[PDB]
RNA sequence: GGCCCCAUGGUGUAAUGGUUAGCACUCUGGACUUUGAAUCCAGCGAUCCGAGUUCAAAUCUCGGUGGGACCUCCA
């Protein structure tokens, strides 16, 4: 039978690998796989996961740096776990009578047992459906998969998806957040504060949480509530900078509300990521370029991250009815690629693009995008036109290392200042100028005159993000072929503490952080106050 | 005979490559073989 | 033991002495901070082993090694 032949082939492969390790010579895996499969008479080849899932323990520890699969999953310095909430209705269904004109799925739809703005056939959607929307099971399952691939899960970040999370009853939000923290740490708590304490003392660090919210649910109350949870990032859907579009699609709010929410969130200390949608109705091929030029040149709009979602028409929505009646037509594919190239050429060097298109399966789409690799096609077109993309994602060491083959040689220090949302922003970085390679970054902001938090009033400057890229280095370990634990963090904080005292004129510095970061900043010399890590500068 | 044949083959190949150049690696082996032939003659 | 034929990627198979071997199943990587397994698009991977004849051999002569057809012998 093929099964025992497969097993013997696998065992022989690990035997050769461990022998070669013992006498200490390098070995090529593909040739060994083919040769060993030839002997036992097979019609297939071994899979990497199978070879990983049969190593003895000590050898399992020693020889993972050769059998790892999908090296992109931890090429940015963290491990990402995505979880989903319970199905529910969007808050503006009541006082308007209906929801956005293009959103698919939801509690009242033909997509059975699916969350709003999702179909249920997606990877994460099918993971939570079989788990019946339980945060503990989802976290455990995803961490098990990540460990089975062969990655290190020392540092974790959560992403909470679904509809509007902050519109649910308080008890459910308590349940969800405390279960996430307990799943990481291993405790069995009763409320948020107990879970937060135990997670602070944990060994599997929780770097931060990300939540998606609407501009009318981002006020002082909601911001404070999210501050107690441990959240550090926000996702808001702007979709357009034009006031007529925001009311012809039954969005439910206005652009001025979006700007005010941006101002409050940035003064409180969060990070802002914006969803934008090209090819909206009543928006031609010339208003998109102006839209994005204003987006990146007007101080009221400048965000920290972007998500480009070209418009898709899906069955069971108002836009579907518009499309059937012969009143709405999509762009041609060449025009779409050209537009995306032009848009990507405008992104400033301090902005990071996380995703470039949706992930709806192709057969469910009636019109719109049909391919599945828009980003790389756009990059090739940009190379043809002679322009270049200079965002954050396509300039860091891991991406430059796996897509191209380059390494930093002549690292230098760079600083960029600007004005945004009524505040004076600075962006410090360590990067290689000649090859255009990014290593580590830090964001700093001087608090404006309209801050409401008690801890930040009276002359406080706040640090909003500190990050060093590369592959993941486990805590208290060192790897001379990677970039993390080599002192680029205490160099970036010493400079932030000099700007905040000699230029801002402040007398205190505050940091928003997770929990493992709490221990790190305690090591540096900061103390704890409220949900912040503060330090006197006098 | 060998020298004549290999030299004519080299000339034909060289002319083909030249015509490609104006229009736009057997030559190496032919040159080496001719060198060997001359060496044997010496 | 002689007696006719078969042998190319891990597997099923294509190709005429030229001046450098094409497809399918399998495997690996990226779009992807919504995904080992789905989509799109790229990539790795072969003429068993010896002599050779012809300017030149995966291709034709003769070999060993396995296999297939005939009776074996043999005990
Ligand atoms: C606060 C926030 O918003 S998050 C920080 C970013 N989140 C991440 O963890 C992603 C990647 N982060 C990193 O690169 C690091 O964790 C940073 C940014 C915190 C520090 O970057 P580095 O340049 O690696 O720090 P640096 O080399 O100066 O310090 C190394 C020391 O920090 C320790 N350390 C690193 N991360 C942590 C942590 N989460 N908790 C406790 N100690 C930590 C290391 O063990 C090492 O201590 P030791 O060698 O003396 O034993
Ligand atoms: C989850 C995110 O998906 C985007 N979104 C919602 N509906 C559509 C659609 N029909 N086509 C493309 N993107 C869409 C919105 O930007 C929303 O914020
Ligand atoms: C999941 S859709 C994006 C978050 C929120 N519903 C918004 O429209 O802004
Ligand atoms: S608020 Fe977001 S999730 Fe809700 S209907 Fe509108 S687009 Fe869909
Ligand atoms: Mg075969
Ligand atoms: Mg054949
Ligand atoms: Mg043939
Ligand atoms: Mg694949």
């Amino acid at each position: 039978s093929p099964a025992e032949l497969m097993m013997l082939t696998i065992g022989d492969v690990i035997k050769q690998l461990i022998e070669a390790h013992e006498q200490g010579k390098d070995i090529d895996l593909n040739k060994v796989k083919t040769k060993t499969a030839a002997k036992y008479g097979l019609s297939a080849q071994p899979r990497l996961v199978d070879i990983i899932a049969a190593v003895p323990p000590q050898y399992r520890k020693v020889l993972m740096p050769k059998l790892k699969a999908k090296p992109i999953r931890t090429a940015s310095g963290i491990a990402v776990v995505a979880v989903m909430c319970k199905p529910h209705r969007c808050p503006h269904i009541s006082f308007t009578g209906n929801i956005c004109v293009y959103c698919p799925g939801g509690p009242d739809s033909d997509f059975e047992y699916s969350t709003q703005s999702y179909t249920g056939y997606e990877p994460t959607s099918m993971r939570a459906i079989r788990a019946r929307y339980d945060p503990f099971l989802q976290t455990r399952h995803r961490i098990e998969q990540l460990k089975q691939l062969g990655h290190s899960v020392d540092k974790v970040e959560f992403i909470v998806m679904g509809g509007t999370f902050m519109a649910l009853p308080e008890e459910y939000r308590d349940y969800f957040i405390r279960n996430l923290h307990d799943a990481l740490s291993g405790h069995t708590s009763n409320n948020i504060y107990e879970a937060v304490k135990y997670s602070e003392r944990s060994l599997t660090k929780c770097i931060g949480i990300t939540i998606e919210t609407r501009p009318d649910y981002c006020m002082k109350r909601h911001l404070s509530d999210m501050l107690t949870y441990g959240c550090t990032r926000l996702e808001i859907g702007v979709q357009s900078v034009y006031e007529d579009v925001a009311r012809d699609t039954n969005r439910g709010h206005t652009v001025k509300a979006v700007c005010e929410s941006f101002h409050l969130a940035k003064d409180s200390g969060f990070k802002v990521v914006a969803h934008m949608m090209p090819d909206l109705p009543n928006v031609g091929l010339e208003r998109d370029i102006e839209q994005f030029t204003e987006f990146f040149e007007n101080p009221a709009f400048r965000p920290d991250g972007l998500k480009l979602y070209p418009t898709l028409v899906i069955r069971g929505t108002g836009l579907y009815e518009l499309w059937k009646s012969g009143r709405y037509k999509s762009y041609s594919p060449s025009d779409l690629v050209e537009l995306v190239a032009r848009i990507l050429a405008l992104v400033p060097p301090w902005t990071r693009v996380y995703r470039v298109q949706r992930d709806i399966p192709m057969p469910l789409v009636s019109s719109g995008v049909e391919h599945g690799n828009l980003r790389e096609l756009a990059l090739a077109r940009m190379k043809d036109l002679g322009i270049q993309c200079r965002d954050v994602r396509t300039r860091e060491v891991g991406i430059q290392e796996i897509h191209h083959k380059v390494r930093p040689y002549q690292v230098e220090l760079v600083r960029r200042d600007y004005v945004a949302n009524g505040g004076w922003e600075t962006f410090l970085s360590y990067e290689d100028p000649d090859q255009d390679i990014l290593i580590g970054l830090l964001r700093l902001r001087k608090c404006s005159e309209e801050t409401f938090r008690f801890e930040l009033g009276g002359g406080v400057s706040i640090v909003r993000e500190l990050h060093v890229y590369g592959s993941v280095v486990p805590v208290s370990s060192r790897d001379p072929t990677k970039f993390q634990h080599q002192g680029f963090g205490m160099l970036l904080m010493e400079e932030a503490e000099r700007i905040a005292r000699e230029e801002h004129g402040s007398g205190k510095i505050a940091v928003i952080s997770g929990v493992g970061t709490r221990n790190y900043y305690r090591k540096i010399g900061y103390r704890l106050q409220g949900p912040y890590m503060v330090k006197m500068l006098k | 005979a060998t020298f004549s044949r290999h030299k004519k083959r080299l000339l034909v190949v060289r002319e083909l490559k030249e015509q490609a150049q104006q229009a736009g690696l057997e030559d190496l082996a032919l040159l080496e073989a001719l060198s060997e032939v001359v060496q044997n003659t010496e």
